[PDB]
């Protein structure tokens, strides 16, 4: 184990801001989700929000994905990327979202998380038996929902196979999205995804997110 | 204590992972749940915060995601080929006796992208050489090769008994068929205290100026030979070249590429004239 | 911790902190 | 800020940014039956986690026709989960709530709701006779039913629609003598009331006594300009509190 | 005396005058998840009496031709009240049982079943392919099934019916290596085994996979001379020890 | 004592066997003879209760019948063929320049049925491989194998020469033709705190579920592919993995199997149609 | 000697019950004995019951086995099993017996063990002359046997070779089966063999009770 | 008791308790 170059003095390290000791610091920032997966979306900006609009009818869907990290949408986020290196995965997850629409604009959504192995809920009255916020919409434009480790063993696989599913994230109007005169009826909301404290990543891989032919 | 860090690295459990707090319903004016993201700060909520829970002692580590865990693993920077020939004067030749490889990590998508996480890099690293050799022939005859590291600015061969196969000054290292791979440690070298992965700027003012990281690389070039003259029995020879940081520290994260790598320090994702434009992996719903 | 060579380079990976 | 608010029981959380603090009942918090009250022998079951988190019952649309909506507790939580088994599957039942009305607006809508939780709401029938008003009629689930200013039909079980009376036969402006909160599109966008479990005895029987009815009326017609939102959704979300269980039997099949 | 027994399990009691004493399998007692194991986050629901109970499954009749039956667990609870209910409103569990067998007859029958729990107890199917045992014949629920000598049928997923070699492929005679106790008609009425939980995870999911399936062998056929009753109903009730749930979730549909 | 413990490990003398003490004939109420197996305990009678019995000191030790003993042998669990050609069209295709296989204990009869005498498991292991190539030819000429794990989720080589091979993060072992023998340690590698043996479970509810100890399999695949470039000589290479357990645990014993094995992570014992049904090694008298 | 996953941290071992140490503790499970082996049979449960029955003749023979752990039949039972991935074995043996008839049943058995050298008893006058239990069925349904290790060596060998035989267990009827009216004169005898406290394997070897061809 | 790898699995077999 010998070096090539002996009696070489290595240049001198000075501080260099933004040092990275693990790739959990990378986990922790919050990251567009890009929810609208249309083939009018995929190419552009546009991926990344999602549709709110005035109702006819209530309790209609805002928006519907899977939480397993490294599936789609959540594959392309950067802990999706970062996850897509390792085969294990634990810990809690952290699903932000922004309201995009007026200062004028009024608004409760709810948001909920349905653990696995009954499917997508086909109503809000079935979405609100799970893990769920209402979200008022007001001075503050973010809000969280956190997604607890619930799960029959201590990790499961960043591999998209059903057995393993975290289950789903699903999005439903609570009211109305509710706007005066010289206010548009259209709004859009933009979600993110980040690591609580307990996330980890286990046993190395090789990304299925990139390949090379030349 | 000194023992008991040993043997917390053994036991891989050194960046422990904290516990779940028990934690019971909450009717106050304080509001975790809600923030404002346009600060760029993550938001801080936690768990414990939001979700009744019960007391969970955590067992996990963050060992395996840290940087030197990371990025310090072997892979493939490079393959060098040589075609031989039995005919004395066809062999001497660059591509017959001999090959030569310019040092990079840009060659292979995956280190690339590992390593191109990062804005600037610092490590030392090891370099290991796997050798093939498919005879051509019935035999395969004696076969000896030279691994010559040459420096920025010092002289590259031209033959394949040039004089500068002496090796002077140059680090050269041998293998004989069944000969345990080669290995060596290039230690951090450069005139800046880090790697350039990236680099926004230019040699000059001018219109021919380079302008990607290719302007900051110095690591030097590799030039393999076979050491032994010609034989009867052609064969093909093929050097993958792994390499493997150590040390590592690195500096401001940056986004992973979406898009397949197109050119050598560039990053240029256009395909090329009549290729469909490039694709992603987010996929149509 | 054993090193066999002279140069720090040499020495193998580092420990966590 | 006074204005904000977080509510979690169990795995379910709700938040306002415009609330008006909160009541609770008779200055009195929810608890577990104590040793001293308690007449029951069984050991209590209690769920805690599994039975105490928020439900939402069916929105319903306020317009500017609307005369007020209602619902009964524990009745309209009966389907909702595990709180809903448990009531079908034992004699006894004990629980407080959690309640929480919520209400969306623009600053150019105006309207003004009281919100009431009323202890042993005995309603009146919509007939001349002393027939008294049918268990189907008082047990509507999870939908509560609308107030409407006229019925035609010959169901003479069916309650009175006289908000103004407190479908009972006491004026409106009274009802503020019951636990109660205002919805004034101008300042708030929810009510919270929090309700101890009040009777004269320790526990009853789930699915033969409500114990409070939840009453919404708009004491202020809903106005909108041309151009805005010309209908705004009530939502409910209620949660038990310390609910407790106990003598346990074969599901009713009701 | 030592040959009497009382279980008591909230509401519910069973009583043996005729027992072998007890088995607690692997001579663990059951008990709650503690935090060192633990790796959920969510407060876990404890029914505690409301779910803890004996349950009693359908009896069945043992008959001189009579091969064997076999229940799953937790599967065989699933309709069971409120331990059932919690199975289907949850993504989680966990629990322990107590496992009552009996069997009654005078002193004049002959005949001898092996009781055993089996953990894991992967069937094999009755087919020459590679194919399966189904879904639903691995979750027959509170009927358990009867193993039939021979049967008549295409469907490739039903499980093998060879009792003599444990419906898996090992031998009938090394079946005592797991816990198990005897019913002996001339020394015992009944048998009662004590199960903790166990699995190589914490907690998990309850209507996809058993833990333990009860297994019932006549070991020696009954033998009854004519003017005595010819079949002895065997009848088998369960009660759950520490349950425990969670992840709430939307009632699973089946 | 340490020492003592470290000597009496050489001697295997650990897990020492008791005496047997002496009796004289006993006449009483007691009948050590008589007990209740319908209890499903163990009759606790001893040799001394019943038999008179003269004094004998034990030499005896139970180390061999550990479960680190039992189960901590190596033995062969796969075996990977490739059969080599000089066309290169025909090389790089699977089969011919690589070949891969799917993780399991189950593929071999001997090392199956010692672990499926318990339900659960937890043991760290060593892979050993033995390598084997025939040539077909008059040479053998230049023979470098690379064996790549691939843990699941990640991407499997479609080609020889794939990127895949650059074993950016995946594990990689060279071997050269003269090389000892290859080794290394997986670590106890799961979700679970054990390995099933067995799994009374689901992938799901529906039909096509997948029902055996395939649905917790989760040890990934071994890729395996001929470094070298096609040679003039063709070669059949064997690839033999052998496994070894290490610092074992084991759960809940269950009875060995009775019966052949027919399938891969299955307890389907019936044979295969026309052929008799399947037989045991209880013998008539 | 390295591993392949480095900084790879272990999944937390939990607690399970069941935990096995050695497999002797497997070998002191008392398991059943297929004596039954006839070919009508070998193929069901039948084969773990030893027949009874009123006699006209005194002292006649009931059963007859070898005593040679991985011998047929004790071969197929947990201790032969085990015994049969070991060259040599030591050790006294528990041979139990349980009484499957009525209540009302009265019956008296010898169970006799005849060391090696002379051959299976013609007679219960000569399996008397060996190590033998006179067994009073009553209250209790299960009789032990306690067969020594009486040997010239510490060890025999598991391969079932006559020069290193441990013998035989006969039994035999003391009285008769006596029942009253309305009782069988039928019984039933289930079989069993367990290790006892000085019970040792040594020398692992390949099982000979299993093969695979494909 | 000498380990010559940083990683616990790489350690020999267990001693007997």
């Amino acid at each position: 184990s010998p070096s090539a170059f002996p009696y070489f003095h290595p240049t001198k390290e000075i501080f260099i801001p933004g040092q990275v000791r693990n790739l959990i610091e990378m986990c922790q920032v919050d990251t567009l989700i890009p929810v609208n997966n249309t083939q009018e979306n995929v190419r552009s900006v546009n991926m990344y929000t999602v549709d709110l609009r005035t109702q006819v009818d209530l309790a209609k869907e805002v928006f519907s994905i899977p939480v397993d990290i490294a599936s789609q949408p959540l594959a392309t986020t950067l802990i999706g990327e970062l996850a897509s290196y390792y085969t294990h995965w634990t810990g809690s997850l952290r699903f932000s979202f922004m309201f995009c629409g007026s200062a004028s604009s009024t608004l409760k959504l709810l948001i909920a998380y349905t653990p696995p192995g009954v499917g997508k809920p086909k109503s809000r009255r079935e979405a609100m038996l799970g893990t769920h916020l209402v979200w008022d919409v007001g001075l503050q434009s973010t809000a969280s929902l956190v997604v607890p480790w619930v799960s029959a063993s201590h990790f499961r696989f960043t591999t998209p196979d059903t057995y393993s599913s975290a289950g789903y994230i699903t999005c439903w109007y609570q009211t109305n999205f509710v706007v005066p005169d010289s206010t548009p009826d259209n709004a859009k909301m933009v979600c993110m995804v980040s690591a609580c404290k307990d996330f980890c990543l286990r046993l190395a891989r090789d990304t299925n997110l990139h390949t090379q032919e030349g | 204590n000194p023992v008991e860090n040993y043997i917390d690295s053994v036991l891989n459990e050194v960046l422990v992972v904290p516990n779940i707090q028990p934690s019971t319903s909450v009717s106050s004016h304080a509001a975790p749940a809600l923030d404002a993201a346009e600060t760029g700060h993550t938001s801080s909520v936690q768990p414990e915060d939001m979700i009744e829970t019960r007391y969970v002692i955590t067992d996990q580590t963050r060992d395996e995601t840290s940087i030197e865990s990371f990025l310090g693993r072997s892979g493939c920077i490079a393959m060098i080929e040589f075609n031989t020939s039995s005919d004395k004067t066809e062999h001497d030749k660059i591509g017959k006796g001999f090959k030569t490889w310019k040092v990079s990590l840009q060659e292979m998508a995956q280190i690339r992208r590992k390593y191109e996480l990062f804005t600037y890099t610092r490590f030392d690293s090891e370099i290991t050489i796997v050798t093939a050799a498919a005879a051509q022939g019935n035999d395969s005859g004696h076969i000896v090769l030279q691994f010559m590291y040459v420096p920025p600015g010092a002289p590259v061969p031209e033959k394949r008994d040039d004089y500068t196969w002496q090796s002077g000054t140059n680090a050269s290292v041998f293998w004989q068929e069944g000969q345990p791979y080669p290995r060596f440690t290039i230690p951090f070298m450069s005139i800046a205290s880090a790697y350039y992965m990236f680099y926004d700027g230019y040699d000059g003012d001018s219109a021919a100026s380079k302008y990607g990281s290719v302007v900051t690389n110095d690591m030097g070039t590799i030039c393999v030979r076979i050491v032994t003259s010609n034989q009867k029995h052609d064969s093909n020879i093929v050097c993958r070249i792994y390499h493997k940081a150590k040390h590592i520290k690195a500096w401001c994260p940056r986004p992973p590429r979406a898009v397949a790598y197109q050119h050598t320090h560039s990053t240029n994702y256009i395909p090329s004239n009549g290729e469909a434009t490039t694709q992603i992996k987010t996929r149509p719903d | 911790n054993i090193n066999y060579f002279k140069d720090a380079a040499s020495s193998g990976a580092s420990r966590l902190d | 800020s006074d204005r904000l608010i977080q509510i979690t029981r169990g795995d379910s959380t709700i938040t306002s940014q415009d609330t008006a603090n909160a009541v609770v009942a008779y200055g009195v918090w929810p608890s577990y039956l104590t040793p001293d009250d308690a007449t029951a022998i069984d050991k209590p079951t209690q769920p805690d986690t599994s039975s105490n988190r928020f439900y939402t019952l069916d929105s319903r649309s306020w317009t500017s026709a609307s005369s007020g909506w209602w619902w009964k507790l524990p009745d309209a939580l009966k389907n909702m989960g595990i709180f809903g088994e448990n009531m079908f599957y034992h004699f006894l039942g004990r629980s407080g709530y959690t309640i929480h009305v919520q209400c969306n607006s623009s600053k150019f809508h105006q309207g003004l709701l009281i919100v009431a939780a009323i202890p042993e709401h005995q309603l009146a029938s919509a007939t001349s006779g002393n027939v008294s008003v049918g268990y189907n009629h008082t047990h509507p689930g999870e939908q509560g039913r609308e107030v409407v200013p006229s019925r035609t039909s010959s169901d003479n079980k069916r309650p009175s629609d006289d908000s103004w009376l407190n479908f009972d036969g006491t004026l409106l402006g009274n009802l503020p003598i019951y636990p109660h909160q205002y919805i004034n599109l101008r300042t708030n966008n929810s009510a919270t009331l929090i309700l101890p479990y009040v009777n004269a005895v320790p526990m009853d029987s789930m699915l033969r006594h409500n114990n409070w009815s939840l009453v919404i009326i708009p004491i202020c017609p809903l106005q909108v300009q041309p151009g805005g939102t010309q209908s705004i959704p009530i939502t409910v979300s209620i949660s038990p509190m310390f609910s407790e269980f106990s003598g346990p039997r074969s599901k009713v099949v009701f």
